[PDB]
């Protein structure tokens, strides 16, 4: 399945992903891509951050969502 | 910046996430 | 009831609906004014994307409300 994921530096990348993926699995997939540890990296969608341990169907990702890369906020995990 | 609440984009009002800084749905910057 | 849905170009959409309508059933309404296709429709309300097969009701959206229409590209 694609999904879109929007980078830090404002391009968009395609990732192939199962259709219940790990987040982790997305991770390690942007880390081979783009660069950047999965520690590091803090994923957006719908207003909410993806968590270790769930699946894009906890988040109803599907086919042609797009994900937001962001950087660690103060306060925040 | 830092972590703070989730904001209602004044455009079309969707909840984001305190680390963006336009609406994920329509582009809209939060601050104006 | 009626309720509205403004699209990000300012224009406000009144609907004839009620509470058990569903939001594609919304969807329609708006494309017979608007002519767009229902995927192409996201529908806001109250800081959430509105999901296909959820009624108003499910919404809690009440007489009067307003709905916010942001378009995307059609999902392949
Ligand atoms: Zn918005």
């Amino acid at each position: 399945m694609q999904i879109f994921v929007k980078t830090l530096t404002g391009k968009t990348i395609t990732l192939e992903v199962e259709p219940s993926d790990t987040i982790e699995n997305v991770k390690a997939k942007i880390q081979d891509k783009e660069g950047i540890p999965p520690d590091q990296q803090r994923l957006i969608f719908a207003g909410k951050q993806l968590e270790d341990g769930r699946t894009l169907s906890d988040y109803n990702i599907q086919k042609e969502s797009t994900l937001h890369l962001v950087l660690r906020l103060r306060g925040g995990d | 910046g830092h972590m703070g609440a989730q904001w209602n984009c004044t455009a079309c009002t969707f909840l984001n996430h305190p680390a963006l800084i336009r609406c994920e749905q329509c582009e809209m910057p939060r601050h104006f």
